[PDB]
RNA sequence: AAUCCGGUUAAUAUUCCGGAACCAGAAGGUGGAAUCAACACGGCAACGUAAAUGAAGUUGGAGACGUCGGCGGGAGCCCUGGGAAGAGUUCUCUUUUCUUUUUAACAAACCACACCCUGAAAUCGGUUUAUCCGGAGCUAGGGUAUGGUGUUUGGAA
């Protein structure tokens, strides 16, 4: 697995065909991990901030699939 | 009113700071407070942080890698931008920690 | 000195008889004793095997092709000094 | 808790190696690993090689040019120090041929 | 016997260095007049060194002992595979 | 006093290691930058090719063309060389201001090399020309 | 050459299931890099960098290696101080007795005996449990390399 430390670059492999699936994962730390299933890696960016986080949720494109925890 | 610090055609001098070796780069922080000062010859000291308030020289960094080109502070946060030959290398001060490494594909930045 | 006579030869104890223990002590001394090294000049050429002697200095590293317990043998250095002597008057 | 060989080799060989882990769900078992790699040796003086890596022969295959090779002549081949030696070893028996050349051609 | 009485007399008057990168920095400014060279130099180090005194128009001697010998005849205890001489002062071992 | 501006030496140490160069200006005292005897030199990084009666001049230039190179090495790390080659055009061109400023490092880096094909072209330094064999 | 964890059957699992990787081979494609100064730059150097054409021929390395002895590092285990969950004991005593407190391959970043640089050492110093080392350059100072069964994160709660 890949770690992925910027959000542009997440949205980046997510507009990628590669991209398959997305999960939203909702930790008790109140930090939340963007993760990207593609063809070879899975890509995980850990966002902290809560409003980062909506913001990226509806920034990624429709046609992906996002699942819920 | 590392480096050391000394207190004319209307020459009104104030602080002279002399420093090891012949500095290149100079920033500026936000509040006036610090002053970024590069060199690219040295390497232990190649930069110095100069805290005008406490009228005091310091080396933010333990061990550097490659020579310094040029030095600038973020502009929204204390970060300092040190633009090495072929990297560009974010620092942290508060926490005196590396935040970013920017590979440039560049021969000499 | 914790041994009066048997020094290296000590480690067999009382076995194999005194004149056999005795004749392995003059050549495991020679055998295992530090060498002056020829090329280096260091004390660093101890024996890896039997006829070779290599130097642990550091930069020279020389090999040698010498005696089986020495690094140099009487038999070599006499007919040396004739090869020399034979290839002068040649 | 004890341990048991994951393959159907007994007999602790060179080629069996194994490792102790904790898995996640808390069991301590065995991962079998391969023998160290070995950073090359140098053509001359025999000793390792400065700046390459330890690695399997075909381990090898999998890196670029510049991780396995030294920017310099006889790079990944020949230490620094045997390198010198052989450039003024060079240059000085050229140098001693070029003037018994002088000598003898008159 | 004699050069190395001539060797002894140089150390307590004139100036010298003792060693292969002393030796080579006082070969390449010049300042070097006479190079000894032990006899169980590296054959590599010795060509170099003969190479470089020519150079810089230096006599050289091969000293008959080895670096053990020449380190001893030098008065000192390491032993020593080349030295320069940039002054012999009272000694006349330049000629 | 054997290296001077415009000798012939060796390099044994670095990426330029058995390659000839000329001293271009020799800065045995040191300086602050470099705390040692280094020397500033320009070589032949890649040495032009063997050239033959045969083929034609377009084969023949483009067998003749030269890279040269320019670095600060220091004493140690030459080895020194009976040969000289001196030239006009290589007298001053170098100093510490050409190594900061980027632009005239390139710009005295082409001058050498140009210097180097009228130089091997007229047939000059032959022996500085070709490669060493170690 | 290259696979790990969890789960699963009445009976099979590094093979199935879920999740996460890896190797070799093949073709062209996309992005970048070199090139009209044809085949990249930086570092005094050890050498570094995401690239950075190399045929025939030759050569080198790895593969690839005994046995014994102590020394040092890591991992698991053992041990242990608190916290938290249940459980045993409780005439009396015991802020306790026990159990559960887990984190894989893989991916990224990080990390000092050899080597280099300056400097020249006797009032000789450095140094191991074990006396080796130094004018063939010690000590000291600053660097380079090697780099996980280490740390930090992803896997992954």
């Amino acid at each position: 697995p890949r770690q992925i430390s910027d959000i542009k670059q997440f949205l980046e492999i997510a507009r990628r065909k590669d991209a398959t699936s997305a999960r939203i994962k909702k930790n008790t730390n109140k930090d939340v991990k963007f993760k990207l299933r593609c063809s070879k890696y899975l890509y995980t960016l850990v966002v902290a901030d809560a409003k980062k986080a909506e913001k990226l949720r509806q920034s990624l494109p429709p046609d992906l699939t996002v699942t819920e925890v | 009113t590392s480096a050391i610090w000394r207190r004319l055609h209307g020459g009104i001098v104030h602080a002279t700071v002399s420093t090891p070796s012949s500095i290149k780069s100079l920033s500026w922080h936000r509040r006036g407070d610090y002053l970024a000062t590069s060199s690219p010859t040295s390497s232990s000291q190649a930069v110095l942080i100069h805290q005008l308030s406490r009228g005091a020289s310091q080396s933010p960094f333990s061990k550097s890698k490659g020579s310094v080109q040029a030095v600038t502070f973020h502009p929204t946060m204390p970060y300092l931008l040190v633009a090495t030959q072929r990297y560009v290398r974010i620092y942290n001060l508060v926490k005196q920690e590396l935040v970013k490494t920017l590979l440039t594909g560049v021969k000499w930045v | 000195k914790r041994t009066k006579k048997v020094g290296v030869t000590g480690k067999y104890g009382v076995r194999y008889g005194a004149s056999l223990r005795r004749d392995v002590r003059k050549i495991e001394v020679q055998q295992h004793s530090r060498y002056q090294c020829p090329f280096c000049g260091r004390n660093t050429v101890k024996r890896t095997a039997a006829g070779i002697w290599c130097c642990n200095g550091k930069g020279c590293k020389k090999v040698l092709a010498g005696g089986a317990w020495t690094v140099t043998t009487a038999a070599a250095t006499s007919a040396r000094s004739t090869i020399r002597r034979l290839r002068e008057m040649v | 808790q004890r341990v048991t060989y994951r393959r159907r080799l007994a007999y602790n060989t060179r080629s069996n190696r194994t490792r102790i882990i904790k898995t996640p769900g808390n069991n301590i078992r065995y991962l079998h690993i391969k023998k160290l790699g070995t950073i090359p040796r140098c053509g001359d003086t025999g000793v390792p090689l400065q700046g390459i890596p330890a690695l399997r022969p075909r381990e090898f295959a999998r890196l670029s040019h510049n991780k396995k090779t030294v920017q310099r002549a006889y790079g990944g081949c020949l230490s620094a120090n045997a390198v010198k030696d052989r450039i003024v070893r060079a240059f000085l028996i050229e140098e001693q041929k070029i003037v018994k050349q002088k000598l003898k051609q008159l | 016997d004699t050069i190395n009485s001539k060797l002894a007399l140089t150390m307590k008057s004139g100036k010298y260095v003792l060693g292969y990168k002393s030796t080579l920095k006082t070969l390449r400014s010049g300042k070097a007049k006479l190079i000894l060279i032990a006899a169980n130099a590296p054959p590599l180090r010795k060509s170099e060194l003969e190479y470089y005194a020519m150079l810089s128009r230096c006599s050289v001697h091969h000293y008959s002992g080895n670096n053990i010998d020449l380190g001893t005849a030098c008065g000192k205890l390491f032993r020593v595979g080349v030295l320069a001489v940039i002054d012999a002062g009272d000694s006349d071992i330049l000629a | 006093k054997i290296l001077k501006p415009g000798k012939v030496a060796l390099i044994t140490r670095g990426r330029f290691a058995g390659k000839k160069v000329v001293i271009l200006q020799a800065i045995d005292q040191g300086s602050k930058s470099h705390p040692f005897g280094h020397a500033v030199v320009a070589g032949v990084e890649r040495y032009p090719l063997k050239v033959t009666k045969s083929m034609g001049a377009k084969r023949i230039a483009r067998r003749s063309r030269v890279k040269p190179f320019i670095k600060v090495v220091n004493y140690n790390h030459l080895m020194p060389t009976r040969y000289a080659l001196e030239l006009d055009n290589l007298k001053g061109l170098i100093t510490a201001d050409t190594f900061k400023e980027p632009t005239q490092r390139s710009a005295a880096r082409k001058t050498v090399k140009k210097t180097f094909e009228e130089k091997y072209q007229s047939g000059k330094s032959a022996w500085f020309f070709t490669p060493l064999r170690f």
